[PDB]
RNA sequence: AUAAUAGUAAAGAUGAAAUAAAUAAUUAUAAGACUAAUAUAUGUGAAAAUAUUAAUUAAAUAUUAACUGACAUUGAG
């Protein structure tokens, strides 16, 4: 099953913003990599400012680095990877949302199918016949 | 007194053909009666096509049908089919969920 | 490295119920110094900053004023009482910083607060008072209300 | 650090409740009026009466369903008074 | 109509590990492998190819 | 058996652009049965079967 | 186009011409041709 | 037959049309066809409509959408004033004049494919001129065309190997301009938006050709003085230029160098006021709106 | 609810009342229950029921093609 992983990922270190989030992106990435998955797509999102003060693991947040993992796995592994997302102190939050593929084998993450580009070749297409 | 506020005269724009009645108050009344924003189907992104349950991660997009606290819009106000108002109320019940909005 | 406590700003709170009026008149303080301090993160900075420690000045409810019972929660005290509360804070030099007013609920003194301080009784006042914010707090759900009453 | 001191303004309003107002300093009580718009376009006195106390499931459906029915009744009854001036002005 | 060289011959069996990896029924939802057993239980039993009922 | 059908199907087609000729070919003559190695044998290796259907469809 | 086409991301036409004796005994014919 | 009558009816000559009566957007031109009844039919309520109009209704002209509505009504509007914005008009003597220099839309010309070498920008507007429509309809342009255009496939691998099999074999920036030619070459015959509902030049306003002089007992004239209004006090924002109320028309008035003083002393009051200007060009853009230029002549 | 903080003398309740270093304010911690707007129970479900989010499993729609060939309806117990 296509699965959507969507981390706030917490940025402690301002001179590094992007460590633990790249250090995570590794970590999920093996597991999946490691139990059959595979892993389509990596859409960082940038540090944004949470709606409201969050809390985790006894400490606050105030901003976190978006980033996006379009993965393909199993329904074990996929409930393997948010386990290990909802314990892991750097992740301040986690969702896991499937991807239909009944009708299409190739889906694009939600993310660039709201801009209009529904399949991955859409994507990779418009950066090799025009680009 | 050389000046008039802007809701008792109306501009009439440029290449536009007008009558005698287009300078009388009931034109400015008229105007206000019938305005309606109609012209949201065209700036509006769920009354396009689009899947509202695709935006679920990109708040400021949803950020357009919620008021000031939050709260989602009737379907009354937004103007949308039942079945985007649907899947828009959906996807900001799901983008709160997740920490966005 | 030093407490160097300093107010940046008041924040003047009512809460305005169905049988009282209380109305707090509050300073957020600021240790200027606490960036100086060794072992702070560029979190707790921020956090330190975004919610500042607040000391409270005058505490009043309409019982401060005379007003007993079941006039306590009319708009005559509600009146009178933000009447003191404009004049205790001209007589504690704290009206030289900007002041935010909070209301909390609707009951008959919120409209009798707002009155007194758009008029002769909070000339002074209202020159500092630069943002208004409600501050009603609502329950998603929550626990269950007591029951109708049968009157 | 500084770092931390010069993006606390956005960060302090970046937190925004949506119930604050800025007061026009030379009119003051217009800024009174617009925070009470906000309150009713919340329905938070409302609610707040609302929630003093308990009714039961089926009495909160009854008076949604009531509620409901009064609203779309007027914007009938509105339909048809418009269409009452239309006719009139015709001639009709 | 030809005169970037080939691809190298991991990068093709990683393609093919992708897809094999995509299309796995141990990947795939419990409802696809109902499916192939509809298919299979079928075959076994009809009286000619087409016969579904 | 480790070989895979597109190594196999990758030295067929150098072998026979080079003229090398090492003993895998003869055992790939085994894995698969073909003798002769030209370009009209691994276009019959890899023979779909829904390219029959297509023309007893169209028949 | 379908088989003679130059797109880098090409259908099954292609796929199919090759198995079907296409791509090559047209490759052969415009050769011929040119010759 | 009673069809054959109907059909030629002076009723059925009116295009159906639904578009708002009370519109208070943009108007650029005409949105719904005037209706006339004589002196003598208006006295007996008589329209050639339905029902009788009612008897309220002075006016000689209306505009209608609905003979009969479930309201027992008409939709009508008693007003024919678009009328008088074309006579206006025909009396300002102005001639509509391209400002791209394009052919006269109402004389056959014989023309040439100059404009056709952009095949490639105006095949593609079938399916790229889709601005507003529907994502399921417009989706439908995808797999349909796919079909048709696939239909083809056999035709053009026969034509560009026996046409330009060089092409095939070294490049294809010329195959694909071949393809282009072979899909517009094979839809000509097609019928593709064969009707188009653009506007064709001034759409009906004028049929003025350009070139004549205005003879006058005071000699030929060679300025047209038309009296208008000034409607604003301060220039349109953002342009050079105020505008100007001139024959139901809204033009933009330029001003010799200075703006006469009379605008500071009105004020919003300006538009009370009735000034002579020079009408310089009119030209006709896309939408249907005529641009109007005018000249504010000042007594001098 | 508890603790801290400054800050005070009343607070809470009611038709009006009275029974049992506070109230209010700003923080921190803990617990149980509940689910604001959207919202029409629209819809879905045999009924009872069902509206914070995600996932897993199960079931559920329309048309077309092919197939079975009355295999249906209702239903005491
Ligand atoms: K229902
Ligand atoms: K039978
Ligand atoms: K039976
Ligand atoms: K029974
Ligand atoms: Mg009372
Ligand atoms: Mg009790
Ligand atoms: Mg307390
Ligand atoms: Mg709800
Ligand atoms: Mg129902
Ligand atoms: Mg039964």
């Amino acid at each position: 099953m296509l699965y959507e992983l969507i981390g706030l990922v917490r940025i402690t270190n301002s001179n590094a913003p992007k460590l633990e989030a790249k250090e995570l992106s590794s970590t999920i990435g093996k597991l999946i990599i490691q139990n059959r998955g595979v892993v389509r797509d990596i859409v960082p999102m940038g540090i944004r400012y949470l709606p409201k003060i969050m809390k985790k693991d006894q400490e606050k947040h105030f901003r976190a680095y978006h980033f996006l993992m379009l993965f393909d796995s199993s329904a074990a592994v996929q409930s393997e990877i948010l386990r290990t997302l909802k314990k892991d102190p750097r992740v301040i939050r986690s969702s896991i949302v499937k991807v239909d593929l009944d009708k299409q084998l190739d889906r694009a993450s939600s993310l660039h199918r709201s801009l209009g580009k529904k399949s991955i070749l859409e994507l990779v297409n418009e950066d090799y016949q025009s680009i | 007194t050389k000046k008039i506020d802007q809701s008792l005269s109306k501009k009439l724009p440029k290449g536009t053909i007008y009558d005698p009645f287009d300078f009388s108050m009931g034109r400015i009344h008229l105007d206000r009666k019938y305005q309606a924003n109609k012209n949201s189907n065209r700036n509006d992104i769920m009354k396009s096509g689009a899947n509202p349950l695709e935006f679920y991660a990109r708040p400021r997009i949803l950020s357009r049908y919620v008021t000031s606290t939050g709260r989602i819009q009737h379907r009354d106000i937004t103007g949308l089919s039942a079945k985007n108002q649907r899947r828009l109320s959906k996807a900001i019940r799901r983008c709160q969920a997740i920490g966005l909005m | 490295y030093k407490p160097k406590e300093e107010v940046v700003k008041y924040i003047l709170h009512g809460k305005f119920t169905k049988n009282n009026t209380h109305l707090t008149f509050s300073s957020v303080v600021e240790d200027k110094n606490f960036h100086k301090n060794k072992g702070l993160t560029y979190n707790d900075t921020m956090l330190y900053y975004l919610n500042l420690p607040q000391k409270v000045k005058i505490s009043l409810s309409t019982g401060c004023l005379g007003f007993r019972k079941a006039a306590r929660g009319e708009y005559e005290a509600a009146f009178q009482t933000s009447g003191r509360m404009f004049e205790l804070i001209k007589e504690k030099n704290m009206l030289n910083k900007d002041i935010e007013v909070v209301m909390d609920d609707f009951g008959k003194g919120r409209a009798a607060f707002i009155s007194a301080l758009v008029g002769k009784e909070g000339a002074s006042v209202v020159k500092k008072v630069v943002k208004i914010s409600d501050a009603t707090k609502l329950k998603f759900g929550g626990v269950r209300s007591p029951k109708m009453r049968r009157l | 650090a500084e770092i931390a001191r010069s993006s606390v303004e956005n960060a302090q309003m970046r937190f925004n409740s949506g119930k604050s107002i800025i007061v026009n300093k030379n009119n003051p009580a217009e800024s009174f009026k617009r925070l009470n718009r906000i309150m009713f376009e919340n329905n938070i006195p409302g609610d707040k009466r609302s929630q003093r106390f308990y009714m039961k499931p089926g009495k909160v459906a009854e008076l949604k369903r009531s509620q409901r029915h009064r609203k779309e009744f007027m914007m009938g009854f509105k339909r048809l008074i418009e269409i009452v001036k239309d006719a009139k002005r015709k001639g009709y | 109509s030809g005169l970037v060289g080939i691809e190298d011959i991991e990068k093709l069996e990683d393609r093919r590990e992708a897809i094999l990896r995509i299309l796995s029924m141990r990947n795939s939802e419990n409802k696809n492998a109902i499916k192939m057993a509809v298919e299979l239980a079928r075959k076994e039993f009809e009286r000619f190819p087409g016969d579904t009922g | 058996e480790k070989t895979t059908l597109l190594r196999d199907i990758r030295t067929i087609q150098d072998a026979l652009s080079s003229g090398s000729t090492p003993k895998e070919l003869l055992e790939i003559k085994q894995r698969y049965g073909i003798q002769d190695f030209s370009q009209e044998t691994v276009r019959q290796l890899l023979q779909l079967d829904i390219s029959g259907l297509e023309v007893n469809l169209e028949k | 186009m379908g088989s003679l086409s130059n797109e880098k991301f090409f259908d099954i036409s292609l796929v199919d011409s090759y198995l079907n004796k296409d791509l090559k005994n047209i490759s052969n014919k415009i050769d011929s041709k040119l010759n | 037959t009673l069809a054959e009558l109907l059909g030629r009816s002076r009723i059925a000559q009116v295009a159906n049309n639904h578009k708002p009566l009370t519109y208070t957007g943009k108007k650029f031109h005409p949105t719904h066809q005037i209706i006339e009844t004589k002196p003598s039919t208006l006295y007996r309520q008589e329209w050639g409509l339905k029902s009788a109009i009612p008897s309220k209704i002075k006016s000689r002209y209306l505009v209608y959408n609905d003979l009969d509505t479930l309201e027992r009504i008409t939709t009508f509007e008693p007003r024919g004033g678009t009328q008088w914005n074309r006579l206006r008009f025909q009396e300002m003597g102005v001639p509509i004049v391209s400002n791209i220099g394009r052919q006269n839309p109402f004389f056959k010309y014989i023309s040439r494919p100059e404009d056709e070498s952009h095949a490639k920008l105006s095949l593609f507007k079938e399916m790229k001129g889709d601005t507003d429509i529907s994502p399921a309809a417009m989706k439908k342009r995808l797999k349909k065309i796919t079909a048709l255009i696939r239909s083809f496939q056999d035709e053009f691998k026969e034509w560009l190997v026996e046409n330009h099999p060089d092409e095939l074999k070294l490049n294809s920036n010329k195959l694909e301009d071949y393809v282009v030619k072979f899909l517009n070459k094979k839809l000509e015959t097609k019928t593709n938006k064969k009707f188009n509902t653009e506007i064709i030049g001034t759409g009906g306003l004028s049929y003025s050709l350009p070139g004549k002089l205005k003879n006058s007992p005071n000699g030929v004239i060679q300025r047209t003085v038309v009296p208008g209004r000034i409607l604003n006090v301060v220039k349109e924002n953002n342009d050079n230029k105020w505008l100007a109320a001139i024959g139901g028309f809204v033009a933009d008035v330029v001003f010799f160098q200075s703006p006469p003083s009379s605008f500071n002393s009105m004020g919003d009051f300006i538009r009370m006021k009735t000034f002579l200007f020079e009408i310089l060009e009119a030209s006709m853009e896309k939408n249907g709106s005529v641009s109007m230029h005018a000249r504010l002549l000042e007594p001098q």
